[PDB]
């Protein structure tokens, strides 16, 4: 009998900052035991300072942000050129994503950017529209590694300061751009070891007030 | 999850967890069980998180637009009814929603309404909703009187939530409070299982079963 | 009704510098009920450490089974067995069950008493050997342990800092596992000496 | 919800320095029964693009209606059909890419492997690959069916990345190509010995080559070989 | 067979289960007494398939008795338990395994110390404070993790106790017909026969 | 896995990776697959990780019984009848699909033998996941009249393109050479190609970052 | 699978291609599929690689052992042996086994073994998945006591086509030769047959 | 959702319904009114698939409340029941019936009569003197059989259903919560507060 | 069914036996699989009876409709009309047809249309379950440009092997002749096709 979904693999991952947001994503594309492609991105600039990712099913996965990307060209449109906020998209996408309840996008989704007081922000995604607003999120095939790593170098988890017997917890702050690099390149380097769905290439794409820039690091090709 | 809401002397209680599951991966330990519909109306949420989010969104438009032709703020009744002839028509798609619509209203006073996926919709003085729903009873009915002070009130529900936290593998996280008063819901603050078991344990002298 | 995932549980073991670490979780559940908060997972005997996830009442069963073998041993050798040594005794019995497999996830670590060397092991169900230089990882959130044990690792670590190290690979993958966590041991391994640690975690 | 019948095998790619190379054999098989030997698997779209198709063959013959078709449709006013507004590899493989996750949106696929190879309008190589699932992907080589486990790794050895292209000449491409299909010749048991061959170059064009034979074969080996064991006789 | 309680105590180990006994639409007794006495200081709950549950409780009771002739002496709850245990953890890869869960409550005379162990027909074995075999836990165990102290006397106990049996009565789908209690201590088994 | 056996002029060489998985996870990252049956015999292992091991040890066990009870060094042939019939009794269900290779005074040998219990004669062959990447590379450079080198550098060759190629194959190349009249060199990591690069950060904890409830000290004497 | 064997005035020949394939892979190109259960008496062997090679193995086994104690076996006594087999076995068995064999007072004689575990006596035989596509062809152009080149070439026409059509089939055509003079191996390599 | 009985004596129809409703492994209410006055001499209760029984009933009560509003007239048990159970006789073969069953107890003012009509989810409608749906009739049938008589009082009849609902909490193995009753006659439909 | 269609020097011809099965019951054994399409555009009917049939007159009355306005069609627009058919409805239908043609400008013309609805334009087909044991048969004896006779011959020979080893095959062998002069019937019972 047809089955209809497909599993494609890589990984994603968005951390954000006081004043930026970063979106991450590896460049390996695959089915069963074979390589597809070893640079097919799957992180995206949509516009209005929102970057997107949905992996999972490739086919369902760029289907959903083309339609995003087409929302963000008609809500320009029907509302005289307005910016559409962090928090509107996620909402937006949601409506996206639950209209196919009973059929959906097998992809976990992750926008990033800045919401509306300059500030960094992730919104992610289950496939069929539950979300919320994180400082850390990863997703795809590796994200049962990398988010407890995440978890613990992001937000400080199970971490307490040095002799107070345990009862000072470590003080929660925001990570530069560098120190977020940083663990992003560690995550996915980690990642690709255990994970064999992971590899090739690492796609990084930062959002500041600025604009949209993006970084590029080798990965494991076994 | 795991979810409550009781009627006592002083209103109404509602304590929510905050733990998604995707089987035995934990999704999230920070995520909101309690939507404000209105400052009189809330609504707590257990099941599928996606239907839940959805579908209590969409009720809050309704009970909106229902206040925009009709002039005056829902009830409790009609609110929690729209959502379960809702469901009702989706009954056998598989949609997994189990709420409970809390509020206050004029005609009504202090009212919980159960509503369900599969279309049960009962009103009630206590409700415990949730895969750890059976862990939350077990401590609120044993210690639940309706005299129960607005603070000893807010306690059990909170250590309700804390109890099956521990013990449901599929509910954590933190607490969510809230307290239902005449004048409209009162937010209790978010509390951590982190530091609110050892605080309960120290302070209560409970949860002996556990290595202190 | 798959016997891995009925109790939960998790074990890792780590390599430093002259020092093998052990640690393993609390939980016994059954499913979503959790039962007991104080079911170890980390036998020993003599100076070889055996950690063991997976179907408790098996957990159970074997460490009873190298107990016995173990004493034998000794007995019959006049000498503690080595961690080498025991990790073939591990498969072997194991691979015994080839077609009624114990379900578990064991993990050995010890120092060799004879050359100092620090050693670590794990299995899968059916006996093979998985050797390691720098750590082993078991149980319901071993995906999570992989994590967080690829990226906080490092050689050479002195015991006080591995000691860190292993404790957060641990406490945070446990926490990403609904089946895992409900308390944690850590075990300090040096020459001649041994350090056993309970660790203050959530209890959710 | 189908079931393939008459299917063809294997479609290989590579980008070279110039252009594109692509390449499948001219076999219908009807499950193990080899039925259909004259088959054209490789079909041009105008003078810049080649669609080879794998998989099954009333479906690819629905495609060569739909692309014939698309032909007609891109003349119909416009003036210059032959010139700028000229049908891309880009256009050509988006609208079948639409097609292909439409159908298997309404769980009826076009049970299909796909590979559009061609040159743009600014001298750039294409080459992208979609299938029944509606799944796409891009890379210097790509390969369908077999080629994916086989040809795949040959061709990598040449172009192993993008900076690898500019390095590759249509002499050592091609060569890499024929020799891809000639190990898929020895090891794929639905596979035929004539093939076609199709390069796109963005000096010389489309040059499209028929009845291509695999040779230059080792079987002489084969007569060392006895029993499967200790037969020694 | 359903639901069948265990709560230690300072001095005693305390077994709560319950009368009903019950096949198809119709409950056939409602004064079924679901143990067994394994030694003098020794008790044995017992719930789950049908026709099991007796078979093997007598079983147990019967090799644990035949101990005690032969030794003349009174084998201790954790060696019970652990008896126990292994014939269930040889049973759960046999032909037709024995579907019985237990709680084994019992009286050290050598440590002075009240004993409660739990084991699943897996060979689960646990020692606990407060032990519940089937749906019963789901209630009882954040109930206890609530009110129970370790310092607790046996009156304390059975108050406790009182307390898990009607929060199982309020919420629990079916009619279990009350329980029978009894209490383990230093001078014995007893039952309490008004509860 | 991805294993391969070549013959050359005066023997013939095995090859093998170096990963182990468990579902889309790395188990081990540098494990063992070429296992000694006898001192110039040696056998490659593809399948369910602990038959491979398992089936080659006993084997091996009762073949240096053999050789000692017969005061005769080893024959392939023992081996390869002793493994098919094995691997026959048990239809399939013990999975080692095995490259059995060496030099005996008849000569040198290379067999294949699959889980059901058939077995195959050639002068190159390769079995596992990524058995097709390296047999592309085997029929496109083998050639009658191999030398010693160029045959260790056509199976490394092989099992590189199952490294990269196949996501069930990475890490290290493994090499055994048996050559008539010499001793049989067994090559562990001939190549090690995928090396994990530097990490970005040391996250060395400061001590006492770790909340402790109890301390003991273990008893490991007597 | 395609392979056949074919009596004729000097003896029998047995004729096979040389393709293994698990599933559309080949496994082997260069396959030998016809074995040796003693001097003068071989099999071709189709169906599961590993049924019919453990059958082949105790056939040859039980033939060693009647040699050493009854002297040479008849071609039939071979196939007996290979029918018991089957037979016996049938429900674990995937199994297609002519058996071939040349005496000097039977000359040469050809019994086939399908699925069942029953036996044919015949002048000819065919066998294998790609058998099917040349039923038409070889009873058109079998004739009885032809020669040794003939029957060569009868084969290599059949097995040609069968190749050719079935893709479970392929590589070379190795053949064996049965007759007074002795035992002789044959190959016909595709450069040659392919162009038939 | 479970017991719903009706006996039909002299001068007055008398339905009892069960309390409890569950969900799983939890009583979530214990105090459920499983009833809808359909018109002021006409009740019907209801017992099912969850959700599809209020739904059901509220839907038929809309219906017949619709019907006195347009006529100004109350239509009779028989006419009212005979329109339930052509709802039930198309809902059947839907794509999605309702799965509900009830019983009619009404009191016909222009016969001066009581009448009790069973209907299950299939449309299947039967006239009786006493009746009940689901497990309840295995048991309450019999007993009625034995101990009713047709000329019976009202205060006879509800001694007659304390027999019956004594029966059920002793033989059924589920905790239902006792019963509300009501009583249908000449004076429409009442409430009895303490059973 | 064994079916096949033959173009030759002057025209084309159609083959065909005459077993229509139930199982292993044979329900017409003097079955008419030729049917006639248009003037000297015939097919030949493999598969099920019914949806063959119920396609067959489907493709009549398109070609009747297409004659009364716009003349006498080609042999590949019945091809075509065929395809568009068995292809649309892959998944209700079990027919495999060959279309045979004769034009004045195109001479004789053969479109093959399998299962899944594909067109194959070849100089000779064959189709149904007893083609399989001929295509070795028919492969080497086929030629282009053959005569009349030959054709008629090679069709003969050809379905004799295939009744003679399908046993859903069978009874007598009809054809039909399309060339310039006009359209020929034959006919050929057992006691002459089976001892050839
Ligand atoms: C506890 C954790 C029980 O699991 C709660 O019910 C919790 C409530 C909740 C509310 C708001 C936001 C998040 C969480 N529910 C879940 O965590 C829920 C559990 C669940 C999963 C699947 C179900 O099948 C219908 C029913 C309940 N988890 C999710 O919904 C997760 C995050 N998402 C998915 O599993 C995605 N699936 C949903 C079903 O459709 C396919 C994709
Ligand atoms: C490559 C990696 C296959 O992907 C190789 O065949 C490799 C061979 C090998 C040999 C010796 C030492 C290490 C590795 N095989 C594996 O790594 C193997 C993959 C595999 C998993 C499941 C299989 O059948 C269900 C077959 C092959 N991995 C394992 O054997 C691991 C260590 N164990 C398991 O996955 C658990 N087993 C338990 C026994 O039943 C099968 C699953
Ligand atoms: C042709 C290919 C098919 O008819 C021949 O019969 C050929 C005969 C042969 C092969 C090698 C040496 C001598 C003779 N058979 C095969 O190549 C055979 C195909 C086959 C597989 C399974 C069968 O049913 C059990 C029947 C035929 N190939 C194999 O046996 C290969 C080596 N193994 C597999 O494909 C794995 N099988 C094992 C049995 O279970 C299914 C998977
Ligand atoms: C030979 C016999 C088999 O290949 C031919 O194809 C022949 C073709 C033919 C028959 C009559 C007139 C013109 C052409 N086909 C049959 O004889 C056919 C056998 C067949 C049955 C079912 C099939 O799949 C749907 C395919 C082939 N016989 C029939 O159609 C007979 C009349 N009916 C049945 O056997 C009843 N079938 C109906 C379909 O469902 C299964 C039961
Ligand atoms: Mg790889
Ligand atoms: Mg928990
Ligand atoms: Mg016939």
């Amino acid at each position: 009998q047809f089955n209809p979904y497909g599993d494609n693999g890589g990984t994603i991952l968005g951390i954000a900052g006081e004043d930026f947001a970063v979106l991450a994503g590896d460049t390996r594309n695959i089915t069963d035991y074979s390589i597809n492609s070893r640079y097919e991105p799957k992180v995206f600039d949509c516009g209005d300072n929102i970057v997107m990712s949905a992996n999972g099913f490739a086919a369902d996965g760029d289907a959903l942000v083309k339609r995003f990307k087409n929302s963000v060209k008609w809500y320009h449109f029907d509302h005289n050129d307005k910016k559409l906020s962090i928090n509107s998209a996620a909402r937006n996408i949601q409506h996206l994503l639950y209209g196919k309840r009973f059929f959906p996008y097998y992809v976990h989704t992750i926008i990033a950017g800045l919401d509306e007081d300059g500030k960094g922000a992730v919104y992610s995604f289950d496939p069929v529209g539950s979300y919320e607003r994180e400082q850390c999120r990863a997703g795809g095939a590796a994200a049962s590694l990398i988010m407890p790593f995440l978890d613990n170098q992001v937000n400080f988890k199970n971490q307490y300061e040095p002799g107070t017997n345990g009862k000072v917890k470590k003080p929660l702050k925001y990570l530069s751009v560098e120190e977020v690099i940083k663990l992003v390149r560690d995550s996915f380097t980690s990642a690709t070891e255990r994970h064999i769905q992971v590899g090739d290439g690492l796609e990084i794409l930062i959002v500041t007030k600025d604009g949209v820039r993006k970084e590029f690091y080798e990965l494991k090709r076994d | 999850t795991t979810t409550l809401a009781f009627r006592f002397q002083g209103g109404i209680i509602v304590a929510v967890d905050s733990r998604a599951t995707a089987g035995n991966w934990v999704a999230s330990q920070t995520v909101k069980k309690v939507i404000e519909i209105n400052p009189f109306l809330l609504g707590t949420i257990a099941g599928g998180a996606a239907d839940c989010q959805f579908w209590e969104t969409w009720l809050g438009s309704q009970c909106r637009l229902h206040e925009l032709r009709e002039k005056e703020r829902i009830s409790v009744a009609a609110a929690s009814k729209i959502l379960s002839n809702l469901v009702y028509q989706y009954k056998g798609a598989g949609l997994s929603m189990g709420t409970m619509i809390c509020g206050y209203t004029r005609k009504e006073g202090p009212t919980i309404y159960y509503v369900d996926s599969d279309g049960t919709r009962l009103k009630g003085d206590i409700f415990c909703v949730g895969s750890g729903q059976t862990f939350a009873y077990g401590v609120l009915d044993s210690n639940y009187k309706w005299d129960l002070s607005v603070e000893d009130a807010l306690y059990l529900g909170k250590r309700s939530i804390l109890a099956a936290a521990h013990r449901d593998a599929y509910s954590g996280g933190s607490v969510n409070l809230y307290h239902v008063t005449e004048d409209g819901w009162i937010y209790h603050g978010n509390h951590d299982v982190g530091e609110l078991f050892w605080k309960v344990k120290e302070e209560e002298g409970s949860f002996n079963n556990v290595i202190g | 009704s798959d016997p891995s995932s009925i109790n939960g549980g998790i074990v890792v073991a780590m390599t430093g510098k002259d020092c093998v670490a052990i640690a393993c979780d609390l939980r016994l559940g059954s499913q979503s009920l959790g039962v007991s908060n104080k079911f170890e997972k980390i036998f020993h005997y003599g100076h070889v450490f055996l950690g063991i996830t997976g179907l408790a009442t098996d957990v159970t069963t074997l460490n009873e089974m190298f107990r016995y073998k173990t004493n034998l041993y000794k007995l019959k050798e006049e000498r503690a067995i080595e961690p080498e040594t025991f990790t073939q005794l591990v498969s072997s019995s194991l691979y015994e069950r080839r077609f009624g497999p114990y379900f578990v996830g064991p993990v050995v670590a010890g120092i060799n008493s004879k050359s100092g060397k620090p050693f670590i092991a794990g299995f899968d169900l059916i006996g093979c050997i998985d050797e390691a230089k720098d750590f082993i990882v078991s149980g319901t959130a071993s995906d999570q342990l992989f994590g967080m044990c690829e990226s906080l690792y490092e050689p050479n670590l002195e015991p006080e800092d591995l000691f860190e190290t292993i404790s957060q690979a641990l406490l945070n993958a446990a926490d990403r596992d609904a089946l895992s966590g409900w308390g944690a041991v850590v075990y300090i391994i040096k020459k001649d000496e041994v350090v056993k640690r309970y660790l203050k975690m959530r209890q959710d | 919800t189908q079931q393939p019948i008459v299917t063809g095998t294997s479609v290989i790619s590579m980008k070279y320095d110039n252009g594109v190379i692509i390449a499948a054999d001219n076999l219908g098989s009807y499950g193990s029964l080899l039925r259909f030997n004259g088959v054209e698997r490789l079909i041009p779209v105008g003078d810049n693009t080649v669609v080879g198709i794998s998989g099954d063959i009333s479906d690819m013959q629905h495609i060569e209606r739909l692309l014939k078709d698309l032909v007609t449709e891109n003349a119909y006013d416009n003036p210059l059909a032959d010139a700028e507004e000229a049908l891309e590899p880009s256009y050509i493989f988006e609208y079948l890419a639409t097609v292909m996750y439409q159908r298997r949106s309404k769980m009826n696929p076009l049970w299909n492997a796909i590979i559009v190879a061609g040159v743009q309008s600014n001298g750039d190589q294409f080459l992208r690959y979609v299938n029944l699932l509606g799944v796409t992907y891009s890379s210097p080589t790509l390969a369908t069916g077999f080629g994916a486990h086989m040809a795949n790794p040959l061709l990598r050895k040449v172009v192993d990345r993008e900076s690898d292209i500019p390095k590759t000449t249509v002499q050592v491409a091609e060569e890499a190509i024929v020799n891809a299909m000639r190990v898929l010749y020895y090891r794929d048991a639905r596979s035929s010995r004539n093939f076609s061959l199709a390069i796109i170059d963005k000096n010389t064009g489309l040059t499209f080559k028929k009845n291509l034979q695999v040779e230059n074969m080792k079987w002489d080996f084969a007569k060392d070989i006895k029993g499967y064991g200790t037969q020694k006789i | 067979m359903d639901i069948i309680l265990g709560i230690r105590v300072q001095d005693s180990v305390i077994l709560a289960s319950s009368k009903a006994v019950t096949r198809g639409i119709s409950v056939l007794k409602d004064s079924d007494d679901k143990t067994r006495q394994l030694s003098p200081h020794t008790l044995m709950s017992f719930a789950g398939e049908a026709g099991d549950t007796v078979q093997f409780a007598e079983y147990i009771q019967a090799n644990i008795q035949l101990y005690s002739i032969r030794e003349d002496y009174e084998l201790s709850p954790q060696a019970v338990s652990s008896f126990v245990r292994q014939e269930l953890a040889k049973s759960i890869r046999s032909r037709r395994p024995y579907q019985v869960n237990v709680l084994i409550g019992g009286y050290d005379k050598k440590k002075n110390k009240p004993e409660l162990y739990q084991i699943d027909y897996l060979g689960t074995k646990v020692e606990l404070p407060y032990g519940a075999h089937g749906y019963s836990g789901f209630y009882t165990f954040s109930l206890l993790d609530h009110h129970y102290r370790p310092d607790m006397t046996t009156e304390e106990g059975l108050d406790l106790l009182k307390l898990c049996v009607q929060e199982l009565e309020k919420r629990m789908p079916m009619d279990f017909k009350g329980v029978i209690v009894k209490i383990v201590d230093k001078d014995g088994i007893r039952q309490v026969d008004d509860f | 896995t991805t294993i391969v056996g070549v013959k050359f002029n005066n023997g013939v060489v095995i090859a093998a990776d170096t990963r182990s998985t468990q579902g889309p996870i790395v188990a081990d990252k540098n494990c063992a697959k070429l296992h000694r049956i006898s001192p110039k015999i040696w056998c490659a292992g593809a399948g369910t990780a602990a038959d491979t091991e398992a089936v080659t040890q006993l084997i091996g066990s009762n073949i240096e019984l053999h050789s000692l009870y017969t005061s005769r060094e080893p024959r392939v042939v023992s081996a390869l009848q002793m493994l098919k019939q094995h691997l026959f009794k048990y239809q399939g269900h013990i999975g080692a699909y095995l490259i059995v290779a060496g030099v005996d005074p008849t000569g040198s040998h290379l067999f294949s033998i699959h889980a059901h219990g058939s077995t195959d004669v050639g002068y190159y062959l390769s079995l596992g996941s990524g058995s097709l990447a390296a047999m592309a590379v085997l029929e496109s450079h083998w050639k009658q009249d191999l030398t010693k080198e160029e045959a260790i550098k056509l199976a490394s060759d092989a099992i590189q393109a199952g490294i990269w190629n196949d996501l069930g194959s990475g890490s290290n190349v493994d090499v055994c050479v048996m050559e008539i009249g010499k001793d049989a060199e067994y090559l562990r990591n001939y190549l090690t190609p995928n090396v994990r690069e530097e990490k970005q950060k040391s996250y060395k904890f400061p001590r006492g970052t770790t909340a402790v409830l109890k301390e003991s000290i273990v008893n490991i004497c007597d | 699978t395609s392979i056949m064997a074919v009596t004729f005035k000097d003896g029998v020949i047995l004729g096979a291609d040389s393709r293994t394939t698990t599933g559309a892979y080949i496994a082997n190109r260069v396959t030998d599929k016809l074995t040796r259960v003693h001097d003068k008496i071989w099999c071709c062997r189709s169906g599961s690689a590993a049924d019919t090679q453990a059958i082949a193995d105790i056939v040859q086994y039980h033939l060693e052992l009647y040699t050493s104690q009854y002297g040479t076996p008849s071609t039939e006594t071979a196939a007996s042996v290979f029918k018991e087999l089957c037979y016996e076995n049938k429900d674990n068995l995937t199994a297609g086994i002519i058996v071939a064999g040349y005496d000097d007072k039977n000359k040469g004689e050809v019994y086939t073994i399908p699925l069942g575990g029953s036996v044919h006596k015949l002048p000819y035989a065919i066998a294998g998945s790609g058998s099917t596509f040349i039923y038409g062809y070889c009873d058109k152009n079998f004739r009885e006591n032809m020669s040794k080149e003939e029957t060569v070439d009868f084969i290599k026409h059949s097995l040609s086509q069968a190749i050719k059509w079935d893709g479970s089939s392929g590589g070379v055509i190795r053949m064996v030769v049965l007759t007074a003079a002795g035992v002789e191996r044959l190959i016909f390599y595709p450069d040659e047959y392919e162009q038939l």
